[PDB]
RNA sequence: GGAUGACCCCAGGCGGUAGGGGAGCGUUCCCGAUGCCGAUGAAGGCCGACCCGCGAGGGCGGCUGGAGGUAAGGGAAGUGC
RNA sequence: GUGGAGCCUGGGAGUGAGGGCGCGAGCGAUAACGUCCGCGUCCGAGCGCGGGAACAACCGAGACCGCCAGCUAAGGCCCCC
RNA sequence: CGUGAGGGAAAGGUGAAAAGAACCCCGGGAGGGGAGUGAAAUAGAGCCUGAAACCGUGGGCUUACAAGCAGUCACGGCCCCGAGGGGUUGUGGCGUGCCUAUUGAAGCAUGAGCCGGCGACUCACGGUCGUGGGCGAGCUUAAGCCGUUGAGGCGGAGGC
């Protein structure tokens, strides 16, 4: 049995969040929580909520035990980018892409 | 009436791109790069089909030569002896003989010396 | 095309390709090159060819034995059920498509709605319709004017 | 006991029980054929000069087929010369029945 | 029938007394032994030659005035980094390098020939430390 | 200066090779000897406010 | 050879830019079609180491897709990047 | 001498920047990867193949496709080969 | 956008029917997990199909003594599917991108970041050959008129 949670359209650049998501793949739920708590990155906040929300579903909807849960799989996909203008010198305009993430966490049970 | 590109072009590209599977980077992913690589690969094959026939013969000649010198004569002597003997067993088979059936090869070496 | 005739950006020195107006067929939304315009596809096929074609088309059916001439149309008076009666009676069960040619409007009205029947005034006889069909059925009055056109 | 035969411009070492692909032969499937012999070896050893007179190898023809398609492609740069030709080589499959020494 | 290919076989060890021999002419034979072209089952894409032990490398002999005139050369990549060492000195300082440098240039370039040169064990002076391998003495 | 510029697009392979050092090291944490919760060493425990065996801070 | 592009046998030609000629493939549309294929699944998409073709291509099978498609033979072009 | 020979009428072109090499000249300096003619050749279009370390035009040779068969050309046969 | 005359876009599709997802759970929300609707929910409104470039996760093979237009030919190792085949690549051989322009380009000469879609030899009238048919010392109508409503006929002025 698995349980998952997906935060879509998170306004942070995929490349940045993955750095944090990579930190908790294959970790026990307790270990991951410990890591995200003291990881000095903006992404840590977001990855945290998806982890908890996935753990929630595991205990609530899917008949799994919080004391067995580990991060079986986790990944960030990229969502639609938010394009914005950045005025440069000599009249030229640049286009900044404020990117977007779809964060997924999938939880499984470590029997024994 | 109008006949827009529609389906035709995507299909032509996929043919190529499937043929280019396994290649490095854009060569297996980009249609244009795939095509440039496939052109080279067509000429290489044709050329290497022709040269495979050479590549093996040279191996055969090296091997026949190795077994000949064990019996005190060289390849160039061995072949001439065979010609004078009128033996027409080819180099593909001579080499196989030289390794699998050494006593049979010995006999051929004998007739090669006898011929001159 | 609707757009302006202004040169969209200077000839040289921009680092972009050279262009004129955006109505140019190279642009999306621009004009088409050598596309269709209103056209008259008709032409004047030699009268002797047409005439000869009519004769030939009838002859081909006649040779097959698919051609039938009729003197009159018994009980048909403008009702489809009536034509079906007579049609059946003539060996026309609808298993073969029939071009019915007669000047009797009443007979044409009764038979026009059949899926397997094309109908024609004798002045309207033509090789397309003849070739399209499997059988040709003619009013003697029609067969008479047919004789006049190909004579 | 092995034999060395010669069919279709090429030479092969055959033993009974072996299946073999050679150039296409003009012979109905199921028929049997005698192949020329250049050398017999194993127990006795006889050296054909160039062929050995009394000896022949009897093979049954299992069938005829066409080899897997090779794409022979020709391209000349800066000239717009490109050629694509598909080639399947005909072949006949033999089963070596006996070696008539 | 597709051509025979040998599975890996136990490598033969060989011993050569280089004393009094002509440098270049002994070099070729060792290269040959290394390649394995003396074996009827030779295959060009695998290391299947002999291991070749050479002794008395310092006692190699050379014709003409090469002892004074043969200049071995090394480039360091720095400006003015071209070092010229004549044969006399090379024998006087690292004599086993003479047979080595010769044999190396007669082996094929690339990964394989590079590993074939590793199968060449050359020593100056009559003694070699491979008695464990029990090398077969060759006259060449 | 004359405005240096990349000569070729960086390949997906070379881009990713450059990033072989970009991996994060997980935070270094030890248990708090009072409340067993994990925390950075040499820092006053944010869970129970204990450091050096005594209460230092309200949490 | 047989009598005609029915297939077989023997022989010779077949590098190719500008360029001439020939034979085909596929795309949109019309006649064929008041027909035929189609929810027991149209088109389109993703596969295939299978089948036919020198090739352009055409089949067949699996997944997707969920309402269209369209033969033999002919016709006409906004017809192949 | 029956040849992708030749001649006649007609349809369709492309070309009208050539280049190396050998031999015969002019020009130049018995200079130029020079220049301008002549006869031939090859590259052009044979940047397809073997040789010349590599190298359009030097030597060998005109590549329809296939073969893990055979003979040779130039060039080669101590090792790389 | 432009002072102004003037220039001038992009942007269509859930489903048969909103039946447009009550309630519960994590979350500040966004989002998601169950429940429910539906024939179908990777039909969930950022909605038919959903190609490619591009980004990622997992798996198999492989790579830290090696010299490269990235392939190709041979052999071997490993993985897969069941005298065969598919994937992968260690070693060995061979190997100067595509296009354009040029006497000559891998060329340190032009163009091209990559992918998808738009994108260039047509039409009218006349001419000149060839060709498929009709009639042949003759051939043919034009505008129009009648008929049809995807029916054809008449019309001889004129032209060759
Ligand atoms: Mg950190
Ligand atoms: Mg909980
Ligand atoms: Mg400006
Ligand atoms: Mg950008
Ligand atoms: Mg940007
Ligand atoms: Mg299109
Ligand atoms: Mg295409
Ligand atoms: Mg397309
Ligand atoms: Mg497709
Ligand atoms: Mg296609
Ligand atoms: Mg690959
Ligand atoms: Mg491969
Ligand atoms: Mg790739
Ligand atoms: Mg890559
Ligand atoms: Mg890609
Ligand atoms: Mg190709
Ligand atoms: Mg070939
Ligand atoms: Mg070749
Ligand atoms: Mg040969
Ligand atoms: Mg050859
Ligand atoms: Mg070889
Ligand atoms: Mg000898
Ligand atoms: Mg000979
Ligand atoms: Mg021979
Ligand atoms: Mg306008
Ligand atoms: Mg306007
Ligand atoms: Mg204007
Ligand atoms: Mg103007
Ligand atoms: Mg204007
Ligand atoms: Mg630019
Ligand atoms: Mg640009
Ligand atoms: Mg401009
Ligand atoms: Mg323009
Ligand atoms: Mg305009
Ligand atoms: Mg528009
Ligand atoms: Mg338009
Ligand atoms: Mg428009
Ligand atoms: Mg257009
Ligand atoms: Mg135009
Ligand atoms: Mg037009
Ligand atoms: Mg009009
Ligand atoms: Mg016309
Ligand atoms: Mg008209
Ligand atoms: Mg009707
Ligand atoms: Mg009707
Ligand atoms: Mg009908
Ligand atoms: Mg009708
Ligand atoms: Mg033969
Ligand atoms: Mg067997
Ligand atoms: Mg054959
Ligand atoms: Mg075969
Ligand atoms: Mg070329
Ligand atoms: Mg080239
Ligand atoms: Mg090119
Ligand atoms: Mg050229
Ligand atoms: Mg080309
Ligand atoms: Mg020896
Ligand atoms: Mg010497
Ligand atoms: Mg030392
Ligand atoms: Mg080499
Ligand atoms: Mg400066
Ligand atoms: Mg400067
Ligand atoms: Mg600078
Ligand atoms: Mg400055
Ligand atoms: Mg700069
Ligand atoms: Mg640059
Ligand atoms: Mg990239
Ligand atoms: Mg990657
Ligand atoms: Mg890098
Ligand atoms: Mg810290
Ligand atoms: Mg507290
Ligand atoms: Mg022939
Ligand atoms: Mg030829
Ligand atoms: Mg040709
Ligand atoms: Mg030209
Ligand atoms: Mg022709
Ligand atoms: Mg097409
Ligand atoms: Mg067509
Ligand atoms: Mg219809
Ligand atoms: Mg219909
Ligand atoms: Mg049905
Ligand atoms: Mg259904
Ligand atoms: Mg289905
Ligand atoms: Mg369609
Ligand atoms: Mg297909
Ligand atoms: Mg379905
Ligand atoms: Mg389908
Ligand atoms: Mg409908
Ligand atoms: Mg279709
Ligand atoms: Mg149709
Ligand atoms: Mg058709
Ligand atoms: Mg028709
Ligand atoms: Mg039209
Ligand atoms: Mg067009
Ligand atoms: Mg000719
Ligand atoms: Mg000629
Ligand atoms: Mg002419
Ligand atoms: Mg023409
Ligand atoms: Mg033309
Ligand atoms: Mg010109
Ligand atoms: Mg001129
Ligand atoms: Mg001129
Ligand atoms: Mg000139
Ligand atoms: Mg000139
Ligand atoms: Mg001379
Ligand atoms: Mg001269
Ligand atoms: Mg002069
Ligand atoms: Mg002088
Ligand atoms: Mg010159
Ligand atoms: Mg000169
Ligand atoms: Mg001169
Ligand atoms: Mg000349
Ligand atoms: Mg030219
Ligand atoms: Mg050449
Ligand atoms: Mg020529
Ligand atoms: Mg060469
Ligand atoms: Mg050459
Ligand atoms: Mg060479
Ligand atoms: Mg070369
Ligand atoms: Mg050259
Ligand atoms: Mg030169
Ligand atoms: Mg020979
Ligand atoms: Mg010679
Ligand atoms: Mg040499
Ligand atoms: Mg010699
Ligand atoms: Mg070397
Ligand atoms: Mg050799
Ligand atoms: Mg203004
Ligand atoms: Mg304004
Ligand atoms: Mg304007
Ligand atoms: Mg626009
Ligand atoms: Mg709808
Ligand atoms: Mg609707
Ligand atoms: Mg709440
Ligand atoms: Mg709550
Ligand atoms: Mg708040
Ligand atoms: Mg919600
Ligand atoms: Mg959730
Ligand atoms: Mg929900
Ligand atoms: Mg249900
Ligand atoms: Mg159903
Ligand atoms: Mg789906
Ligand atoms: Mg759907
Ligand atoms: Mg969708
Ligand atoms: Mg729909
Ligand atoms: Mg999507
Ligand atoms: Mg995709
Ligand atoms: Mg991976
Ligand atoms: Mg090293
Ligand atoms: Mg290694
Ligand atoms: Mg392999
Ligand atoms: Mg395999
Ligand atoms: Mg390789
Ligand atoms: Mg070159
Ligand atoms: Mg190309
Ligand atoms: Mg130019
Ligand atoms: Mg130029
Ligand atoms: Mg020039
Ligand atoms: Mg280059
Ligand atoms: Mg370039
Ligand atoms: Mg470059
Ligand atoms: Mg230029
Ligand atoms: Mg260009
Ligand atoms: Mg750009
Ligand atoms: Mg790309
Ligand atoms: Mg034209
Ligand atoms: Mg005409
Ligand atoms: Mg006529
Ligand atoms: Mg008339
Ligand atoms: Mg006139
Ligand atoms: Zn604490």
């Amino acid at each position: 049995m698995e349980a998952k949670a997906i935060a879509r359209y998170v306004r942070i650049s995929p490349r940045k969040v993955r750095l944090v998501v990579d930190l908790i793949r294959g970790k026990s739920l307790e270990e991951a929580r410990n890591i995200l708590r003291y990881t000095n990155k903006r992404g840590a906040y977001f990855v945290a909520k998806v982890l908890e929300s996935a753990a929630a579903n595991a205990v609530n909807n899917h008949d799994m035990l919080e004391d067995r849960l580990y991060v079986k799989a986790a990944y960030v996909d990229e969502g639609p980018a938010l394009k914005r203008v950045l005025p440069r010198a000599r009249g030229r305009a640049d286009i900044i892409k404020k990117r977007t993430s779809h964060i997924t966490v999938i939880l499984g049970e470590k029997h024994g | 009436p109008r006949a827009k590109t529609g389906v035709v072009r995507r299909r032509k590209h996929k043919k190529i791109l499937k043929l280019a599977k396994g290649y490095w980077g854009l060569r297996s992913k980009s249609f244009r790069k795939a095509r440039e690589t496939l052109f080279a690969a067509g000429n290489y094959a044709y050329a290497h089909r022709k040269r495979r026939k050479r590549d093996f013969r040279r191996l055969w000649i090296v091997r026949i030569n190795a077994a000949c010198r064990q019996h005190g004569l060289n390849y160039s002597t061995f072949i001439h002896g065979l010609k004078k003997a009128g033996i027409e067993v080819d180099r593909k088979n001579l080499a196989d003989l030289a390794v699998r059936e050494p006593q049979v090869f010995a006999e051929l070496v004998e007739r090669a010396k006898a011929a001159q | 095309v609707a757009y302006s005739g202004r040169k969209i950006w200077p000839q040289k020195h921009t680092g972009r390709a050279r262009h004129g107006d955006i109505g140019a067929p190279i642009f999306v939304g621009g004009g088409v090159v050598f596309g269709p315009k209103p056209r008259d596809y008709s032409y004047t096929l030699p009268k002797k060819v047409r005439k000869k074609g009519l004769a030939m088309a009838v002859a081909d059916r006649a040779r097959e034995g698919k051609l039938l001439l009729v003197e009159a149309f018994a009980g048909v008076n403008g009702k489809t059920k009536e034509f079906l009666a007579w049609a059946k009676e003539a060996g026309l069960d609808g298993s073969e498509s029939v071009l019915l040619v007669t000047g009797n409007e009443l007979v044409r009205r009764a038979a026009r709605n059949l899926p397997w029947v094309v109908t024609l005034a004798p002045e309207g006889l033509n090789v397309y319709d003849i070739v399209r069909t499997e059988r040709l059925v003619m009013d003697l009055d029609a067969w008479e004017v047919f004789q006049n056109r190909i004579g | 006991m092995f034999a060395i035969v010669k069919t279709g411009g090429k030479q092969y070492r055959v033993e009974p029980g072996l299946k073999l692909r050679v150039e296409k032969l003009d012979a109905e499937p199921g028929a049997t054929v005698e192949l020329p012999v250049l050398l017999l070896g194993g127990e006795k050893t006889v050296v054909g000069t160039p062929v050995v007179e009394g000896a022949s190898v009897v093979a049954e023809v299992l069938g005829h087929g066409r080899g897997k398609k090779i794409l022979v492609s020709k391209f000349k740069a800066k000239v717009q010369y490109r050629r694509k030709k598909g080639h399947r080589q005909p072949y006949t499959e033999l089963l070596i029945k006996e070696i008539r020494g | 029938m597709k051509t025979y290919v040998p599975k890996q076989v136990e490598p033969r060890w060989v011993l050569i007394d280089a004393e009094g021999k002509t440098l270049g002419r002994l070099a070729t034979k060792i290269a040959t032994l290394l390649r394995g072209k003396h074996r009827p089952d030779w295959t060009p894409n695998v290391a299947m030659g002999d291991f070749v032990v050479v002794v008395n490398a310092d006692k190699i002999r050379v014709t003409g005035k090469k002892l004074e005139q043969k200049i071995y050369t090394r480039y360091s990549g720095y400006p003015g980094g071209l070092k010229k060492i004549p044969l006399e000195k090379m024998l006087a300082t690292h004599p086993e390098r003479v047979l080595e440098h010769a044999v190396k240039g007669m082996l094929p370039k690339g990964p394989l020939g590079r590993r074939l040169f590793k199968r060449l064990k050359v020593y100056a002076g009559p003694d070699h430390p491979h008695q464990a391998q029990r090398p077969e003495k060759l006259e060449v | 200066a004359k405005h240096p510029v990349p000569k070729k697009k960086t390949s997906k392979a070379r881009r990713d090779a450059r990033r072989s050092h970009h991996a994060l090291t997980p935070p270094t944490l030890v248990p708090c000897p009072e409340c067993k919760a994990m925390k950075p060493p040499h820092t006053v425990c944010p869970e129970c406010g204990y450091y050096a065996g005594r209460k230092v801070l309200e949490v």
